[PDB]
């Protein structure tokens, strides 16, 4: 606070929820249903949120094209994961999603439909009818090429019921915690340059992912892991942050998407031989195999001099070889998004995609109830009072080593929903509203008048930049030992940087400059962890590929009969989650490790899935 | 080199008794992105960070960065840049807007005649949330198509110059469309109510059918067209249709 | 009375106004179009004509001045017919345009033809006809003034 | 420091809250109507003007544009009128003027159409000069 004078101001509520994306939204409806006094917190108009930019789908068991089992979307999700996810918590996912993408329908979603007048469902990437032995599921419900769009503005419009109460263009700065509890949350509000602090029983952290850690994504510029960098400063380990996804299709030169939906309506990639190349890399699936494997598949083909276009350097997703009235009807706005950034007629031309940095299956470690944990190797997971977190901030984890695509969609209402039903069922009316301890938020004002008044010779914006560049060079699809190093040593140094920071504009009212260094400040959290979990690991699990260490550590060889075998000890083998402990201050991370939750939550209900090698 | 210049509209509300002016800025078109909003980050990180405006969606589908290019209301990060070096781009923000800063408009009336359109389903016959999917016909969700693609981005609102001078009591083209949205949706039951609240002189009847909504929606959208519709349901021309029967094998 | 959303949005604007914030240009800098300049043309003919009309009316009756010693008045100014017809282009084209474009308009109000393509036939359309009609109807009876000056019988 | 003070919620538009009360029926919905359809029958009365003339189609003229006047000039001055932009009383001493508008035209075309050459011939007049 040295320098200058802040308006501070004093908000009372049940509950803070820092987003309004898919879950955030989906959990201010069910707290204000609950009769809770709410609070959403959103440095942008919600329907701005990313949830919008969302294509492909969301996933349930509808069987509204065919026979379908949520036990077999269930298979696929934990598989997806690489049996790096917990599976109590993919039980939930899964046995919750034809519920929850139902009651989004009856909350006025539009989503297209079958002749019979059900809704229609799409075969996406990574999924399969009967315990991976069947054919290609169908499970991917969709408004087209828009369910995000049309999904977050009929939760949004649904959320003006509520009586839930939008702090809009509100940055969050910090939690407030009072000796290990989440008592509150302090943020700015943008439009008259006032601080704001939110005391509250409870705290939902659904802030969304961490795209622009590196140069090329998919993600907004809003994507920037505040809610990661919140949790961070609050002294809590974030989970699996070197498990980042990269989806195979997006525009070559500008990042925009082009839905995984394209290929599952029938697309296909090919190389420079005119290939369809996927037919090699994954004889089963093709196409549609996992994420993870079709982006390693491009690359490779990129690598081994068969890339597409003048510099030979990304591939092509064919889809002229369709009708055009589907893809009118399947496909209306990457049809166009392809137009716009590209150049090209869908209907005739491929488009030229390569893979994308786009998801984030780390983030703030969670229970199946979506509450926020810390983890010592004697107490075991220990929950952080007052605190939730969901959505792809979180780490439930769902996703494990590989998101499956349309689960995130479903991941975010079904744990946004979650959270208010378990607080409805925890938080009882007889316990009052916590009084802020002394001083609260002292030191996050300090930070945003040193920032806001950085006087350095490093100007905010070439940082970024050299993050960026970094994060994309080291931590890439394809990762080494040397090249990791070398990478954590360049962003440990971009880390001491930050000290040197120019800021210019010195405003309060509206300054994008001011909160672009307070999320880069964020941004620097999030990929510093990202980095010194990725060099550590030395395997090939999901999305985390080491060139030096090709193979997947488990527990056992699950390629030779599991019989006969002894047990590799927790400490040997790799199937566990990375926990970073950051010092925001110093920058310095320690690194700890968490067991794999292994078991359902019911083996009655559904019986769990041991590990087998990942073949699509 | 190619130079581009854009005169960019400026506001500061935190200077002593500030006015509004017009900046000039020179863009290299061989180093920065081919559209609008490539210009103005690269101004923003290269020349000038006080330069304040909304972006977040690189793609066109968030409506953050609703402006005025070229005098037409446009999204920044879709419309390309006039490479013709000669001329200058002029970008306002939109149009009849109340300024906070920059090309950030004030957008909360907006927003708050969104909310008084009720947006979201309503049925006369409560329902049990999670348990059953509503029908619906391919031909009666089609209806929708040309009215869930709203970005509500506002780019049609502050193009109408009704809308202009009579923004507190005239909903505008953005808010009526999806008002409509509401209307003619099958499984919606509370048509005859929604009427009801644009029944007066200025809520709806004052679209004086200008057409400036329909030109410069950057989505392809005719707003008129639904505004047009509210109108025959109105003035009784029209009524919606009953939902086609839930068949028995659902 | 106003519905609730209008009380609002009264409020709003007033809060506005206190927070000493500017409008942002509208006239000034919006791209003149085909739509909002044609919708400008029918309210400015539509209104010059009853402005006339109650200038004509209440003129000629507070004045001691009447119509028959008005038209005598500018006859005897001696001005050439090319003038003169053109001023009788000019009296004639805001009542064919606005004629014309009235009932484009309560096409617009039955959602009728709101697309941009037939926006902008009509808009060329109805400025057309108009200046067509306009053109016949000050033309056609000159020339028969010229059949009259030179011609046989 | 945070030596703050209590602060109320932002202007937010509880829909819900707002739909307590508000039943009034003031629709403007059937007048708009007859404004068109009164518009759409002055379609052929204005060939009709060009062709037929004398002391009938100057009132008929007088009739309908007074009323059809009369509805667009009160559009206009609503439009325009307004209180924001003049206060509440001069905006409404120019709706009242939209009234005396009305009434001034009127009393205007049939002084015209009385004790001088009306608007037909008028015109006649002016399209022989
Ligand atoms: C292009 C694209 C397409 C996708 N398509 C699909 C799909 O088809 N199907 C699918 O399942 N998944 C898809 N995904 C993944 C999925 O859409 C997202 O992961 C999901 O929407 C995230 O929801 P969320 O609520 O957790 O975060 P978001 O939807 O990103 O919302 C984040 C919220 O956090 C707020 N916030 C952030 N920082 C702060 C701060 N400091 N203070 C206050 N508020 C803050 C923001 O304002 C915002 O409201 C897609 C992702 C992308 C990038
Ligand atoms: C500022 C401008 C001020 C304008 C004055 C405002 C007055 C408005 C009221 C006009 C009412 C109609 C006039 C008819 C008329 O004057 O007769 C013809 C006359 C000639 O006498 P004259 O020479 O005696 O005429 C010949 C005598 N028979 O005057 C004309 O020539 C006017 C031409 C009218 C054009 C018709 C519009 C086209 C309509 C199309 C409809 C389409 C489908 C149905
Ligand atoms: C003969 C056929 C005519 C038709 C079909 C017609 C149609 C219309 C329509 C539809 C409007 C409403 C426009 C809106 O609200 O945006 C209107 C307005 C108006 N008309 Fe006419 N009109 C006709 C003749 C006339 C005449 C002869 C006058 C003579 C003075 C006149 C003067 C006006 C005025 C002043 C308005 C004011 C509202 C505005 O400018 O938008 N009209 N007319
Ligand atoms: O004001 C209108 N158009 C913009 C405009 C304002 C002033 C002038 Cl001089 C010219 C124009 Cl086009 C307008 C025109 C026809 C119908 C309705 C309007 C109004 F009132 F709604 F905006
Ligand atoms: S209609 Fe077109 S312009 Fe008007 S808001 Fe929706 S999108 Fe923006
Ligand atoms: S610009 Fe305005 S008046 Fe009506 S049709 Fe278009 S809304
Ligand atoms: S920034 Fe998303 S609409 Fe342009």
């Amino acid at each position: 606070s040295n320098i200058a004078q802040y308006k501070v101001i004093d908000h009372a509520y049940d509950v803070v929820i820092i987003g309004a994306g898919g879950a955030g939204l989906r959990a201010a409806m069910g707290l204000g249903e609950a009769g809770f006094k709410t609070a959403v917190v959103t440095k942008m108009f919600p329907t701005r949120s990313h949830t919008t930019a969302a294509q492909g789908g969301i996933n349930a068991a509808l069987g509204s094209m065919n026979p379908d089992d949520w036990k077999w979307h269930f298979y696929d999700t934990v598989k997806g994961s690489d049996w790096l996810g917990d599976q109590n918590a993919m039980h939930y996912l899964t046995r919750n999603a034809v519920e929850a993408v139902t009651e989004l329908e009856n909350f006025g979603m539009p989503f297209s439909r079958t002749p019979e007048g059900k809704i229609y469902q799409r075969s996406f990437g990574g999924q399969s009818n009967n315990y991976g032995k069947g054919g290609v599921a169908k499970r991917t419900c969709c408004v087209a090429d828009r369910t995000g769009h049309s999904m977050l503005h009929t939760l949004y419009g649904n959320s003006l019921r509520c009586h839930c109460t939008f702090f809009i263009e509100y940055f969050a700065l910090d939690l407030l915690m009072d000796k290990g509890r989440c008592v509150g949350v302090i943020a700015l509000c943008l439009e008259d340059g006032t601080i704001h602090r939110f005391r509250s029983k409870r705290t939902i952290v659904a802030t969304g992912g961490y795209g622009r850690a590196y140069f090329s994504c998919t993600t907004a510029h809003m994507n920037t892991g505040d809610g990661t960098a919140l949790a961070t400063r609050a002294g809590i380990a974030l989970e699996d942050l070197e498990f980042i996804q990269f989806h195979p299709t997006g525009i070559y030169g500008v990042g925009c998407l082009i839905t995984e939906g394209s290929r599952g309506e029938g697309g296909f990639l090919v190389n420079s031989e005119g290939e369809r190349f996927m037919e090699r890399y994954a004889p089963k699936a093709k196409d549609l195999a996992s994420r993870d494997v079709v982006s390693r598949a491009e690359t490779i083909e990129i690598m081994e001099g068969r890339g597409v276009g003048p510099e030979k350097d990304h591939i092509y997703l064919q889809l002229h070889h369709l009708p055009a009235e589907q893809l009118h009807q399947r496909l209306p706005g990457i049809s166009e998004t392809a137009k716009i950034f590209a150049g090209v007629d869908v209907t005739k031309e491929p488009i030229p995609v390569i893979p994308t940095v786009h998801y984030n299956m780390g983030g703030i470690p969670t229970n199946y109830k979506a509450q926020v944990i810390k983890y010592t190797k004697e107490g075991g997971d220990k929950i952080v009072p007052g605190l939730y977190a969901c959505g792809e901030c979180a780490c439930h984890s769902v996703h494990g080593a590989n998101r499956l695509g349309a689960n995130s969609l479903l991941d975010a209402v079904v744990f946004g929903r979650a959270c208010s039903i378990n607080i409805k069922e925890e938080l009882k009316p007889d316990e009052k509203i916590p009084e802020l301890p002394e001083g609260a938020g002292e030191e996050s004002i300090a930070n945003l008048d040193a920032v806001r008044y950085a006087n350095g010779d490093v100007p905010t914006a070439e940082l970024r930049l050299t993050m960026q560049k970094t994060m994309q060079k080291h931590a890439g699809v394809f990762r080494r030992g040397d090249i990791l190093a070398e990478g954590v040593k360049k962003m440990m140094d971009l880390f001491k940087e930050l000290k040197r920071l120019k800021t210019t504009d010195r405003s309060l009212i509206w300054n994008s400059d001011l909160t672009e260094s307070l999320e880069l400040q964020n941004l620097m959290l999030n990929a510093t962890q990202t980095i010194v979990a990725a060099e550590n690991r030395k395997e090939s699990r999901g999305a985390h590929a080491r060139d030096d260490f090709p193979k997947r550590e488990d527990e056992y060889d699950y390629s030779k009969p599991i019989e006969g075998q002894t047990k590799r000890p927790f400490e040997k083998h790799w199937r566990k989650h990375t926990l970073t402990k950051q010092d925001p201050r110093t920058g310095h991370i320690t690194l700890d490790y968490r067991p794999v939750i292994d078991k359902t939550l019911d083996p009655a209900e559904v019986d769990w899935i041991p590990p087998i090698i990942r073949s699509y | 080199k190619r130079i581009k210049t854009f005169e960019i509209y400026r506001f500061n509300p935190e200077e002593p008794g500030a006015k509004p002016k017009l900046q000039k800025f020179d863009v290299d078109l061989d180093k920065c992105g081919t559209m609008v909003l490539d210009a103005l980050i690269k101004i923003k990180n290269e020349v000038d960070p006080t330069l304040t405006f909304r972006r977040s969606c690189r793609e066109g589908i968030c409506g953050s960065c609703a402006m005025n290019i070229a005098g037409e209301n446009t999204l920044a990060c879709i419309c390309n840049i006039d490479q013709n070096t000669s001329k200058t781009t002029k970008i306002y923000p939109l149009p009849h807007m109340f300024v906070i800063k920059d090309l950030v408009p004030d957008m909360n009336l907006f927003y708050a005649q969104y909310a008084s359109i009720q947006p979201w389903l309503q049925k006369k016959t409560k329902i049990n949330l999670g348990e059953k999917q509503q029908y619906q016909s391919i031909k009666e969700q089609e209806k929708l198509d040309g009215l869930y693609e709203c970005i509500l981005c506002a780019c049609c609102s502050a193009s109408c110059p009704s809308y202009w001078w009579n923004a507190d009591k005239y909903l505008g083209p953005a808010v009526l469309m999806q008002a409509y949205r509401w209307i003619i949706d099958s499984r919606d039951d509370s048509a005859a109510e929604r009427l009801a609240r644009m029944q007066d002189g200025f809520s709806a009847f004052k679209c004086h059918t200008i057409m400036n909504c329909t030109k410069t929606c950057p989505k392809h959208l005719n707003p008129a067209r639904a505004i047009g519709e509210i109108k025959m349901l109105l003035t009784k021309m029209k009524t919606k249709p009953a939902p086609l029967p839930t068949p028995a094998n659902f | 009375e106003k519905t609730p959303i209008q009380v609002w949005g009264w409020d709003y604007l007033m809060r506005q106004r206190a927070l000493k914030r500017p409008i942002a240009p509208h006239l000034t800098i919006y791209k003149p179009q085909m739509t909002w300049m044609v919708s400008g043309l029918h309210r400015v003919t539509g209104c010059a004509m009853a402005g006339t009309l109650l200038i004509g009316g209440v003129g000629f009756s507070v004045l001691p001045l009447d119509f028959t010693t008005f038209v005598e008045f500018i006859r005897g100014l001696g001005i050439p017919w090319v003038i003169l017809d053109t001023f009788k282009f000019i009296i004639a084209f805001p009542i064919a345009f606005h004629t014309l474009n009235g009932i484009r308009f309560i096409g617009f109000d039955m959602a009728k033809g709101t697309d941009i393509p037939s926006i902008y036939r009509g808009a060329y359309l109805v400025l057309g006809l108009a200046a067509l009609i306009s053109l016949a109807v000050v033309v056609y009876p000159r020339w028969e003034r010229h059949k009259k000056a030179t011609l046989p019988t | 420091t945070s030596a703050a003070v209590t602060g109320a919620a932002p202007p937010q538009f509880d829909p819900i809250a707002a739909e307590k009360g508000f039943k009034p029926l003031h629709s403007h919905g059937t007048l708009f109507k007859i404004e068109r359809y009164f518009a759409a029958a002055m379609v052929p009365l204005i060939p009709a003007a060009y062709f037929i003339h004398g002391r009938e189609m100057d009132l008929c003229l007088a009739l309908a544009l007074t009323l059809h006047v009369h509805w667009g000039v009160w559009g206009v001055v609503n439009d325009y009128g307004r209180p924001f932009v003049l206060g509440d009383t001069l905006a409404a001493a120019v709706r009242v003027g939209a009234y005396i508008f009305t009434a001034c035209l009127l009393a205007g075309l049939l002084y015209f159409n009385e004790h001088d050459v009306g608007l037909t011939r008028a015109f006649e007049m002016v399209w022989e000069l």
